C-alpha cells in the first residue's frame, strides 16, 4: 500500500490464494501450500522447477479443494482430458 | 479371596521375561530365583508373586503372540508372513477376464483382447 | 497426459486393474464423486473410469516427489488389509509409516514422544482415519488419500479413486503408487518390470 | 408479487461470493440490472456477463471474482441533492478511500463521484465495495 | 560466582530455525499462516519493547458437598507499540501462578495489525484501514476511522489495546452487555484481527507465492530433527 511517497507500509503483503481469491490470516491453520513437481516430459523424469499452489480453509473444510486442484491443473500440466 | 495382581505387578513382569527370555523354565523355583539374581526385589512376598506372574505368561508365550509385550522369535516368524505368503507368485491368476459396461469404457481406451460376456438379469435385489 | 506416451497408461496395466477389481466401485455415491464414475450397471455397482484414474495417480506420485526429504511424507492406515501394504511402501521409499491406532494428539502435542511434523499425509479410506485429517487442519498438512464413491472428500486435497473394501485392490495400488515416485527421482526407470511385484503388497490373509 | 427486481438481485451474487462461486443465473433481466453491473464491472469487482435472450424478459449470467465484498440495495429510493451526499456515503461505505455509491440523474447511471463533477443530483439505488 | 544462561533448547521445528537464525523475522512466519508452538520464539525477535497490562483478576468457584473451591482467571493484554498486540486468559488454584501462565499464553496468541490513513496521506499510518467489526457473543464492537489528533474514543476496557496497538485515532460505539469484559476484550481483539483478512483493491494484484522457510532450510533438518 502506498504513500504520499509511494512509500510500501503494512508489515506483511498477505498472500491470496488461487481459486477463492481471498487472503488468509496469520492465524488459519488450515490453509495450505502444495507443490507439484514438474518433470521435463521427454523421459517422465524430475526436473526443478516446482509448481506451487495455495489453498484456503474454508474451500479445503467443505471438500470443495478437490476440484481446485484438479482445474488449476487441468489449466496447466500434467492433465489433458480428464 | 480376591488377591487380583496390581500394575506394579504386571509392569515388571513384562519387562523382565523381554531381557531374560532364555534364563526361564517353567518351574516356580527356577524362575523364582533367576528373578532374585537378574533384578533385586526388595520384599520376600512381592518376590513370590512377581515369580508366579512370569510363570503363568510363559505358559502363553509358548502358544500364539501376546499383545502386551515381544519376543525375538515371533518377530522373526512376523517378518517371514510378512514378505511372502504360500499362496501366490502370481498376479493374480495371470489372466482374469471381466463382463460388459467393463468392456465399453476399455473400447473407448485403446484395449480390446481377454474378455468374456454376460448380460446378466435386472435388478438389485430382484 | 503430459508427455504423449511415456508416462500414460500403458495395455500392461490394464490387465491388473482388471484383475485385481478396482474399476467396480460401491452402490452408495458422493456429490463430489460424481464426475469420476462413468455410469452405472443393470445392477447396484458403479464403474469408476480409469483413465480418470490414472491421471490422479500422477500429480498425487508427483507431489510425494516434490519435497526434498524422504523422511517426513507420513502414512497412515489403520485397517488390516491396508498394513502390509503401507509397510512395504514406506520401507521400499524413504517414509515414516503409522500402522494400526493412532493414537491422538501426535500432530500437535510437545510432550508427547511420538511427536512429528511431516509434510504431506498418505491416508487410506478416509473413514477409518478420519483422526489425522481433523488434526492435519491444526497444523497446515497438505493430504492425499484413496477414495471410494460412498467415501466423502473433506480435508483432503486431492484423491486416488480406488474400490478399496479390503481386496486386492488396495495392495496393487500401493505398489503402482511407489513404482511411479521412482521412476521420477530413483534410477529404477526404464519403465520395464521392475523386480518387486504387488504380491506381497496383498493382505496377510490368515493361511493353512 | 416480486415488487422489486433489483432487490432480489443482488442477494443472489452477494449469497453466490460467499460460497465460493464464479457462475450464476439471475432473473427476470431489467434494463436497469444491466447499466448498474456495466458501472461495477469498468471499476472491476465483476467480469464479462452474458445476456441469455428470451421472449419473457430474458435471464443473465454473470462471471464474477472474490474481489467483491459485498453490493447491497438501499429501497425506497431517496432523492441527494449534493449536501446530503456526504452524509449518506459516511454510513454506508467502509472508507472514504473506496467504495462506490450508484445512483441515477437525468444524465444518466453513473457512480456518485462522476455525478459530482457534472453538478447532478437525482435518486439513489444501491452500493458497493 | 556461577554465570552463563542455557534456557530454550527447541523441540520444535519452527523453533529450531529461529534458533540458528536462518528465520529473520516474524513477518516470514505470518505470511506462510503457521502455528507458533514456543514462547521463546515470540521473545527472541522482541523482548525489550513488550509490556503488560493485567485487566481484571476475577474470582470463580464452583459449588460440592464440601462448600466451595475457588480458583483465580485473570486476563493478561500484551503489546508493543509498533502493531503487534495478544491477549491471553488463564486460570489457576493461586494467584501469581494464573498471571505468569496468562503472560505466557498471549505471548503465544500474538499477531499484528494493520494501519491505515483517514482520506489523505502525508506518511505514517495513524488509524484503522477500514470499518470493521468483531462479535463475541452478543458484544460487538464498530471500530471506524478517524482523522489525526482526535485520541482514541472508547471505553476503558478497548482503550488499552488500540493504544498498545499504535492505533492512535479511532471512532468505536458498542452493543450489548459490556459489563462481562471478558466478552468485550476478546470482541475487540476479534476486530483487530480482521484488519489483515479484509480485502482491499491495494491487494487485488496477485501474489508470486515464494517458497515456503520449511522447503528451503530442510537440508539443516536432516540430521535427526523433527
Amino acid at each position: 500500500m502506498q504513500s504520499n511517497a509511494g512509500e510500501f507500509v503494512d508489515l506483511y503483503v498477505p498472500r491470496k490464494c488461487s481459486a477463492s481469491n481471498r487472503i488468509i490470516g496469520a492465524k488459519d491453520h488450515a490453509s495450505i501450500p502444495m507443490n507439484v513437481a514438474e518433470v521435463d516430459k521427454v523421459t517422465g523424469r524430475f526436473n526443478g522447477q516446482s509448481k506451487t499452489y495455495a489453498i484456503c480453509g474454508a474451500i479445503r473444510r467443505m471438500g470443495e479443494s478437490d476440484d481446485s486442484i484438479l482445474r488449476l491443473a487441468k489449466s496447466h500440466g500434467i492433465v489433458s482430458q480428464n | 479371596m480376591g488377591r487380583v495382581r496390581t500394575k506394579t505387578v504386571k509392569k515388571a513382569a513384562r519387562v523382565i521375561i523381554e531381557k531374560y527370555y532364555t534364563r526361564l523354565g517353567n518351574d516356580f523355583h527356577t524362575n523364582k530365583r533367576v528373578c532374585e539374581e537378574i533384578a533385586i526385589i526388595p520384599s520376600k512376598k512381592l518376590r513370590n508373586k512377581i515369580a508366579g506372574y512370569v510363570t503363568h505368561l510363559m505358559k502363553r508365550i509358548q502358544r500364539g503372540p501376546v499383545r502386551g509385550i515381544s519376543i525375538k522369535l515371533q518377530e522373526e516368524e512376523r517378518e517371514r508372513r510378512d514378505n511372502y505368503v504360500p499362496e501366490v507368485s502370481a498376479l493374480d491368476q495371470e489372466i482374469i477376464e471381466v463382463d460388459p459396461d467393463t468392456k465399453e469404457m476399455l473400447k473407448l481406451l485403446d484395449f480390446g483382447s481377454l474378455s468374456n460376456l454376460q448380460v446378466t438379469q435386472p435388478t438389485v435385489g430382484m | 497426459s503430459g508427455a504423449l506416451d511415456v508416462l500414460q497408461m500403458k495395455e500392461e496395466d490394464v490387465l491388473k486393474f482388471l484383475a485385481a477389481g478396482t474399476h467396480l466401485g460401491g452402490t452408495n455415491l458422493d456429490f463430489q464423486m460424481e464426475q469420476y464414475i462413468y455410469k452405472r450397471k443393470s445392477d447396484g455397482i458403479y464403474i469408476i473410469n480409469l483413465k480418470r484414474t490414472w491421471e490422479k495417480l500422477l500429480l498425487a506420485a508427483r507431489a510425494i516427489v516434490a519435497i526434498e526429504n524422504p523422511a517426513d511424507v507420513s502414512v497412515i492406515s489403520s485397517r488390516n488389509t491396508g498394513q502390509r501394504a503401507v509397510l512395504k511402501f514406506a520401507a521400499a521409499t524413504g517414509a515414516t509409516p503409522i500402522a494400526g491406532r493412532f493414537t491422538p494428539g501426535t500432530f500437535t502435542n510437545q510432550i508427547q514422544a511420538a511427536f512429528r511434523e511431516p509434510r504431506l499425509l498418505v491416508v487410506t479410506d478416509p473413514r477409518a482415519d478420519h483422526q489425522p485429517l481433523t488434526e492435519a487442519s491444526y497444523v497446515n498438512l497438505p493430504t492425499i488419500a484413496l477414495c471410494n464413491t460412498d467415501s466423502p472428500l473433506r480435508y483432503v486435497d486431492i484423491a486416488i479413486p480406488c474400490n478399496n473394501k479390503g481386496a486386492h485392490s488396495v495392495g496393487l495400488m500401493w505398489w503402482m503408487l511407489a513404482r511411479e515416485v521412482l521412476r521420477m527421482r530413483g534410477t529404477i526407470s526404464r519403465e520395464h518390470p521392475w523386480e518387486v511385484m504387488p504380491d506381497l503388497y496383498f493382505y496377510r490373509d490368515p493361511e493353512e | 408479487v416480486r415488487m422489486n427486481v433489483l432487490a432480489d438481485a443482488l442477494k443472489s451474487i452477494n449469497n453466490a461470493e460467499k460460497r465460493g462461486k464464479r457462475q450464476v443465473l439471475i432473473r427476470p433481466c431489467s434494463k436497469v440490472i444491466v447499466r448498474f453491473l456495466t458501472v461495477m464491472m469498468k471499476h472491476g469487482y465483476i467480469g464479462e456477463f452474458e445476456i441469455i435472450d428470451d421472449h419473457r424478459a430474458g435471464k443473465i449470467v454473470v462471471n464474477l471474482t472474490g474481489r467483491l465484498n459485498k453490493c447491497g440495495v438501499i429501497s425506497p429510493r431517496f432523492d441527494v441533492q449534493l449536501k446530503d451526499l456526504e452524509k449518506w456515503q459516511n454510513n454506508l461505505l467502509p472508507s472514504r478511500q473506496f467504495g462506490f455509491i450508484v445512483l441515477t440523474t437525468s444524465a444518466g447511471i453513473m457512480d456518485h463521484e462522476e455525478a459530482r463533477r457534472k453538478h447532478t443530483g437525482g435518486k439513489i439505488l444501491g452500493f458497493f465495495f | 560466582g556461577k554465570a552463563g544462561d542455557k534456557e530454550w533448547l527447541p523441540v520444535t521445528k519452527l523453533g529450531r530455525l529461529v534458533k540458528d537464525m536462518k528465520i529473520k523475522s516474524l513477518e516470514e512466519i505470518y505470511l506462510f499462516s503457521l502455528p507458533i508452538k514456543e514462547s521463546e520464539i515470540i521473545d527472541f525477535f522482541l523482548g525489550a519493547a513488550l509490556k503488560d497490562k493485567v485487566l481484571k483478576i476475577m474470582p470463580v468457584q464452583k459449588q460440592t458437598q464440601a462448600g466451595q473451591r475457588t480458583r483465580f482467571k485473570a486476563f493478561v493484554a500484551i503489546g508493543d507499540y509498533n502493531g503487534h498486540v495478544g491477549l491471553g486468559m488463564k486460570c489457576s488454584k493461586e494467584v501469581a501462578t494464573a498471571i505468569r501462565g496468562a503472560i505466557i499464553l498471549a505471548k503465544l496468541s500474538i499477531v499484528p495489525v494493520r494501519r491505515g490513513y483517514w482520506g489523505n496521506k502525508i506518511g505514517k499510518p495513524h488509524t484503522v484501514r477500514c470499518k470493521v467489526t468483531g462479535r463475541c457473543g452478543s458484544v460487538l464492537v464498530r471500530l471506524i476511522p478517524a482523522p489525526r489528533g482526535t485520541g482514541i474514543i472508547s471505553a476503558p476496557v478497548p482503550k488499552k489495546l488500540l493504544l498498545m496497538a499504535g492505533i492512535d485515532d479511532c471512532y468505536t460505539s458498542a452493543g450489548g452487555c459490556t459489563a462481562t469484559l471478558g466478552n468485550f476484550a476478546k470482541a475487540t481483539f476479534d476486530a483487530i484481527s480482521k484488519t489483515y483478512s479484509y480485502l482491499t483493491p491495494d491487494l487485488w494484484k496477485e501474489t508470486v507465492f515464494t517458497k515456503s522457510p520449511y522447503q528451503e532450510f530442510t537440508d539443516h533438518l536432516v540430521k535427526t530433527h523433527t
